[PDB]
RNA sequence: AGCCGUGUUCUGGCACCCUACGGGGUCUUCCAGGGCACGAAGGUUGCGUCUCUACACGAGGCGUAACCUGGGAGGGCGCCAAUAUGGCGCCUAAUUGUGAAUAAAUUAUCACAAUUACUCUUACGAGUGAGAGGGGGAUCUGCUUUGCCCUCUCUCCUCCCA
């Protein structure tokens, strides 16, 4: 799982757009791979986060974490460079025991994948819409 | 590829030691450059010169790539790596400072930096008719040397085992339901004969009415954590000898054939070996990511000596049934520290270090003084793991067979208790 | 058997500190009891206990002991793990003759509390000067 | 007495089993030599020990000590590791002044053997049939 | 920021000498990389160590912290070290953190500087 | 040092006899080797032993031991195999510190080997004359 | 001699079960009674603690650092016996320098002052080997031209008890 420049194709609402998270580096102190698009403004650029926690003495439990991170630019006319306004948060935590199995770690993934795409989550998040 | 060079998965997918890379491992040749490159700076025969020339012509070095191990046992205990560089040729930088006035008109004085020079290397000793008798007189003293502390742990911990059938007679009373039956064990500290005053509780003359039981088992416990740590310090037995040997080096030309350089080097050659000792069936395959800590052994003991614990009134069983097994938990994960005990590890290593040197310069009467300091850049050490071990080990399984019975007793017992 | 919250007031010299003891349990030996802070810290958590003797056969007079512990506990200290650097230790130990009274009790008490409340022990006990 | 690889062949009720034995460490506590199958797990399974006893204010009377030891194990339907669950075992002692001769130590382990190989013996310890 | 050999030329009283730094492993229980001279002893006498502590509670606000650390021997019989601490807004642009580490680097290598590093005078 | 057939050569008196002594073997149990003239009856073979010890924490000193045993025959005119009757012994004991050279113990040994030449050992040990 | 307690123990019962509504077997101890033995921190100093004294001061005991007396283990040496090893004896911190040392010079005994393992200048101090003790809780994807738990403290004739 070596850190290097991940290319995100099409995505997006007409899914026509494309990301280019460009590599940071890792986080030692609490083994966190990191990963931005390209720019200059930290506070302006779309971030991502993966971490893998070992099943520990009192946890005894497998973790991955996956974050992303997307400010806002609202940039003003004039005046200073642009302004955080908004930040969409995503947070995936996915758990396995130590007997866990490749194969049915990868079906959870591809299930949440296809989960992401089918209509009703599209119209849950896309549209706030509760689920009914 | 996931893991690192040297590692490789197991059954369960368990991180594990790859022994095939790990003993015997890919060399490979390399020739990368360190300081090509040497510059004077001075005058010398009134000519004030400040190049900066090679001085590197082709190097080649065989040696291992960068591997990683993990604990095989409940101690820490790692694996050694075999490792090696054997270069073709010594390299040691000098940063003299050449000076020498002579008369008619010659006179020099400069600094040289970065200047290096290929002797040879000694690769072809052992040591081994020298090393391999240094075993058998250190395992005959070593039973007469710490017997004393092996005996003390044997009678430590089989006084934790009684300790802690006392205290299960004490919790099976409990289980039971009685008051004045509960006592059994009070009458076996008082050292007096102890008479009621009213009506008590169970809960209540057991959580601190055994403060004896209870010290007595944490100033034990901790006690065999003290004599259990020297005793795994002691299954690792690492003995070398070292010796001298002068070298010379070729002559060299650090100006264009202006002054020659001679002298002496004086390096020490030590090989060394070390046997290490540990389980004969786990090694292989050791579970490092479910494992209980070693300061839960602390925590235990002084859990019922702790006067703050609310367990006591919401579900005393629970909590001292889970005392129990998580001290039945540490004592088998400890147990293993003694079952076939056997040659599991074998290194073998040789290396160069210098000491001192010596400098002379000689081109027309012993014209040059040199007043410089030196320091290497490339030492030959090579570190190869062996199996064949030719001579009468100290086979130390029959020694610890009774630890590993005492300590499979005491689990049969703790988990024995039910809720 | 002592099951009582004790809301502690006026802590501190500015006098606008509280505190709040909760039992913890009582230790069927000595008969000792026990109360802590609210918490899950050893030193965020200060340390109360009572112990009331009676004559047996060693002595022929009454003992009522309190210890208090007041651990300094420190925020910053590598991780959110807030150990303890300064352990505060109270100990206080008293001694009845079993034909006192109560109201001799209450006295010594009584004089105990405003010698603690005058600026008489602040100085000994903060300061740490002499009687000059 | 140099140790190495014993092939034993020409072995079992009708002679047509083969044993090989590899050495191991020999005892310094005792000087006991050892050899065992050649592995890998019957290796720490059957032993063949040897240790020879010279005189001494207790030996006078060298003594030669020869044990052997055969684990009969199988493995529970169910089971990985297979459990012991007979232990065969037998020890020969020879007892010689300091004067004994080769000639006569010898005769002793040629007589000794050829007793084994004899109907008697035989049946004696195969069926355990006592002499009658 | 990756971690590698690292030639620094050009230094000293009259910029002759050469310093060759390379890298060690980064100390996880704060995150910081490590450079050491060529070795062998001196490898863990002279040391430069580098961290870029993110935003955080305290933090607002990056904190770049280098140090620079040189023991001198003949036993350490004395120690030099230096510290450099940039802190940087989270709207800070790399345009800014360059011109202020270009601006640093020009200060040092100005005459006021080395005047009152090197025989240690204020101005005056 | 591997054990081997000790030939020494010219020996005794005139200096013409020759002694072959085969290695036995080597006792772990004390760390000592053991080499035996040839023959067949353990009494009367000419014996030697060899052991160095190691500076142990009750020693701090290097120690090596050479003992040397030589029994008499005194066969009788028949009626049984010979007795032991009589038994020289030579005991060595060359002991130096852990920072001792290899030239100062092998100058001390050959010493001892000129002195065991010089007439003067000669006289003190053959004849039996005391020193003087 | 009393008994406080500890140990030793036996009689009736406590308890059940059985027998038959005659009577018995018992284990776990305890209630009573009876048989028998027994109760001691070596001394000093110094520190924390329990109790009595009381203005305070002190006292007893406790746990303990260190100091001295004896005793033991190792203890080295020789004497040895038969090798291995068994027995006998003798012996232990020591070295250097200063006081006294005889009329005058040494000067053992005593006192006084330092030393203790190797290398490094012999300045301070540093490094390493060995051992002793303590704290940390130390495995997950670390290095390694070092072979492997981290760290603190103390010693280079020792360890143990009264």
């Amino acid at each position: 799982a070596k850190l290097e420049t991940v290319t995100l194709g099409n995505i997006g609402k007409d899914g026509k757009q494309t990301l280019v998270l460009n590599p940071r580096g890792v986080n030692p102190t609490n083994g966190v791979a990191s990963l931005s698009q390209a720019g200059a403004v930290p506070a302006l650029e779309k971030r991502v986060t993966v971490s893998v926690s070992q099943p520990s003495r009192n946890r005894k439990n497998y973790k991955v974490q996956v974050k992303i991170q997307n400010p806002t630019a609202c940039t003003a006319n004039g005046s200073c460079d642009p302004s955080v306004t908004r930040q969409a948060y995503a947070d995936v935590t996915f758990s396995f025991t130590q007997y866990s199995t490749d194969e049915e770690r990868a079906f959870v993934r591809t299930e949440l994948a296809a989960l992401l795409a089918s209509p009703l989550l599209i119209d849950a998040i896309d549209q706030l819409n509760p689920a009914y | 590829p996931k893991l690192p060079r040297g590692l490789r998965f197991g059954a369960d997918n368990e991180i594990l030691n790859d022994f095939q890379e790990l003993w015997f491992p890919d060399l490979f040749i390399e020739s990368s450059d360190t300081h090509p490159w040497y510059t004077l700076k001075g005058r010398v025969l009134n000519a004030h010169l400040d190049d900066r020339l090679p001085n590197v012509g082709g190097r080649q070095v065989r040696r291992t790539p960068h591997r990683v191990t993990v604990p095989i046992a409940s101690s820490g205990l790692r694996p050694v790596t075999t490792v090696q560089y054997d270069p073709a040729a010594l390299s040691f930088l000098l940063n003299a400072r050449v000076d020498w006035d002579f008369g008619n008109g010659d006179s020099a004085n400069l600094v040289i930096n970065d200047f290096l020079f290929r002797t040879f290397a000694p690769k072809e000793f052992d040591f081994s008719n020298s090393l391999v008798p240094r075993y058998t007189q250190a395992f005959s003293a070593f039973n007469a040397k710490y017997g004393t502390m092996i005996g003390e742990g044997l009678e430590t911990i089989k006084y934790l085992g009684l300790l802690l059938r006392r205290l299960r007679e004490g919790y099976r009373a409990v289980k039971r339901g009685d008051l004045r039956a509960l006592r059994r064990v009070i009458q076996s500290y008082h050292n007096g004969k102890w008479k009621p005053a009213t009506a008590g509780n169970l809960w209540l003359e057991f959580r601190y009415g055994l403060m004896p039981l209870f010290y007595d088992i944490r100033d034990v416990m901790l006690d065999w954590q003290n004599r259990h740590d020297k005793i795994q310090r002691l299954l690792r037995f690492s003995v070398g000898h070292g010796e001298d040997y002068v070298v010379e080096f070729d002559n060299l030309y650090p100006a264009v054939a202006y002054f020659k350089l001679k002298g002496e080097i004086t390096l020490e050659r030590r090989h060394r070996h070390g046997i290490s000792y540990a389980n004969r069936e786990g090694y292989a395959v050791f579970d490092n990511g479910s494992l209980r800590p070693v300061s839960d052994w602390k925590e235990l003991a002084t859990a019922f000596i702790n006067p703050h614990e609310v367990a006591w009134e919401l579900t005393p069983y629970s909590f001292v049934v889970d005392w129990f097994l998580n001290v039945g938990d540490i004592l088998a994960q400890q147990g293993q520290l003694y079952h076939n005990i056997d040659i599991v590890d074998g290194f073998d290593r040789r290396d160069i270090r210098l000491k001192s040197f010596t400098i002379k310069g000689e081109r027309n009467g012993r014209p040059v003084n040199v007043s410089a300091s030196l320091s290497a850049v490339d030492l030959f050490y090579s570190r190869l793991h062996t199996s064949n071990l030719p001579f009468a080990t100290l086979d130390l399984d029959t020694t610890f067979s009774s630890f590993k019975h005492v300590l499979d007793s005491i689990f049969l017992l703790t988990q024995r208790v039910k809720r």
